[PDB]
RNA sequence: GAGUACGGUAGAGGGUGGUGGAAUUUCCUGUGUAGCGGUGAAAUGCGUAGAUAUAGGAAGGAACACCAGUGGCGAAGGCGACCACCUGGACUGAUACUGACACUGAGGUGCGAAAGCGUGGGGAGCAAACAGGAUUAGAUACCCUGGUAGUCCACGCCGUAAACGAUGUCGACUAGCCGUUGGGAUCGAUCUUAGUGGCGCAGCUAACGCGAUAAGUCGACCGCCUGGGGAGUACGGC
């Protein structure tokens, strides 16, 4: 009903947890009626640039069928974490759940 | 922007390709374009100008 | 592009964005590449976008 | 009478229109030896050309050769005249140019600039 | 003719929040020592009470390089960082529907760059007024060093611009050629729409020039002009 392609990149030095965290944020699409269309997770990323003084950090990326509360809820934990460190937002108008890039190299 | 030395060079290639990268970068342009506000007034007339000159030197090929 | 490889684009090709790009990480303008207007618009902004999470950088100096 | 050694240190030039400053420091960026196109004695136009450029560059080489310095970094920042006359006098003084860089800073709006001169 | 219903397309159209990177400035700290800055040449100014340069950290404000285009959107004024939310319009294709429901418009009603005004915030850069240094016969200027209102934000007012295409709105006709932005068809080519540019036949014009985006051929309605100054001023009204 309102899509939304969360690209999410979170701490290193505590990057162990992007399990719990990431089956902690995916708690209310399903009980607001919303179907999870796509989890990747490929982490230990470089930084093109230092983000608060650091290189690395672990990506993830979902897609999410929400509502107002539930996307709100997403955002208010992410701007009070402190490990969020980044997090953007990409609503579109269709579903896609076919990959984004994994490693076409060996 | 940066060059490298390899091989161990002559001190004529160096200098060469740290020109041409800096052309190619455009510092020199960019710096030049900023000693002094430059009004929307004149933005506008500049560009006109330019757009002017470019169709006529593309018609002058015909 | 045309025919049949990818009828639009997004931040998840790094390899054709980066290849859009110039050395010191600014975009190329479409009269060098020969490309369309609308999937230039695509272009600079999917590279914007993708720039914001440090998937490229912002200056290649930085 | 306090001595230390260094060895790979780097080399700043400052080029602007009036002038340029050529500096030494070691990977930590503290001062070594420093010269100026105003130091060596030119005091008006003469301190823009590239040949003052080149003058204070091998003098400030010259002096920092006292603490070895077998390699340098040097990296340029602005684009008055002699922004490369200050290489190869640094060239000239007997070091290894390792690499070569600029860092001339290039606001993407910023503040607004100074008006236009009317002359 | 005008409008409605249904899929799509593009867009700096508008409003409310949040978030980015480059850069300037200021403060703190390390190394280091005699200049920095600026000019046509200088000086004022900043420096051994340790400056400029150089490395690290911190604070804050504003504008949004490259894309960028005879490019787009908007009734005009105007609108360029990215994302979310609210929201107007336009293009595009087929079918169905209403059946003249249209155009213009004195008065009235709103929107309306910048500068300016009121109340309260904010203040990095720039910079009217102002101070000092030059130039000069003089320099209440051009140039240099500083610098306050202002420029920014919220709410309210003000009603003006070479607010310009110096060209009112609406509709219908009239040889062609070369681009370009959206969208369609038929087989890179041909055709067709709605914009945005360059030439040009008739025709028009005092001439310049306009020429399907008319300043040509015609219709409907409105606004305005009647020698230059005095003067868009005086008086009166609002
Ligand atoms: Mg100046
Ligand atoms: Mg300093
Ligand atoms: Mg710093
Ligand atoms: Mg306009
Ligand atoms: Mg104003
Ligand atoms: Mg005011
Ligand atoms: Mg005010
Ligand atoms: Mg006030
Ligand atoms: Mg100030
Ligand atoms: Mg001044
Ligand atoms: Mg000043
Ligand atoms: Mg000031
Ligand atoms: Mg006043
Ligand atoms: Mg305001
Ligand atoms: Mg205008
Ligand atoms: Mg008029
Ligand atoms: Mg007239
Ligand atoms: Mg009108
Ligand atoms: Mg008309
Ligand atoms: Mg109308
Ligand atoms: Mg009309
Ligand atoms: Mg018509
Ligand atoms: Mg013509
Ligand atoms: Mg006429
Ligand atoms: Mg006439
Ligand atoms: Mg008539
Ligand atoms: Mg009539
Ligand atoms: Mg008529
Ligand atoms: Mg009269
Ligand atoms: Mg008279
Ligand atoms: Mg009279
Ligand atoms: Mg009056
Ligand atoms: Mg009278
Ligand atoms: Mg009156």
């Amino acid at each position: 009903m309102r899509h939304y392609e969360i690209v999410f990149l979170v701490h290193p030095d505590q990057s162990e947890q992007v399990g719990g965290m990431v089956e902690r944020y995916t708690k209310a699409i399903e009980e607001d009626g919303g179907k999870i269309h796509r989890l990747e997770d490929w982490g230990r990323r470089q930084l093109a640039y230092a983000i608060n003084n650091v290189h690395k950090a672990h990506y993830v990326l979902m897609n999410v069928e929400c509502s107002a509360k539930a996307l709100a809820e997403l955002e208010d934990n992410f701007r009070y974490n402190d490990a969020v460190i980044r997090n953007l937002v990409m609503r579109r108008d269709e579903a896609v759940t076919e990959q984004s890039e994994m490693l076409k190299a060996e | 922007p940066a060059v490298k030395v390899k091989e161990n060079e002559p001190f004529d290639v160096a200098l060469r390709r740290f020109k041409r990268s800096c052309e190619k970068a455009g510092v020199l342009a960019e710096v030049r374009s900023r000693e002094f506000y430059e009004k929307p007034t004149a933005e506008r007339k500049r560009k006109a100008a330019a757009a002017v000159k470019r169709h006529a030197k593309k018609v002058q090929r015909e | 592009f045309t025919a049949e490889g990818v009828k639009e684009i997004d931040y998840k090709d790094l390899n054709t964005l980066k290849a859009y790009v110039s050395e010191t990480g600014k975009i190329v303008p479409s009269r060098i590449t020969g490309t369309k207007a609308k999937y230039q618009r695509q272009l600079a902004t999917a590279i914007k976008r993708a720039r914001y999470l440090a998937l490229l950088p912002y200056t290649d100096s930085h | 009478k306090v001595k230390k050694t260094v060895v790979d240190g780097i080399a700043h030039i400052h080029a602007s229109f009036n002038n340029t400053i050529v500096t030494i420091t070691d990977r930590q960026g503290n001062a070594l030896s420093w010269a100026t196109s105003g130091g060596s004695g030119f005091r008006g136009s003469r301190k823009s050309t590239p040949f003052a450029a080149q003058v204070a560059a091998e003098r400030a080489g010259q002096a920092a050769l006292e603490y070895g310095l077998k390699n340098l970094d040097v990296n340029v920042k602005g684009p008055g005249p002699g922004r490369e006359s200050a290489v190869r006098a640094l060239n000239a003084c007997g070091y290894k140019i390792a690499s070569i860089t600029d860092v001339t800073p290039i606001p993407h709006n910023g503040c607004r600039p100074p008006k236009k001169r009317r002359v």
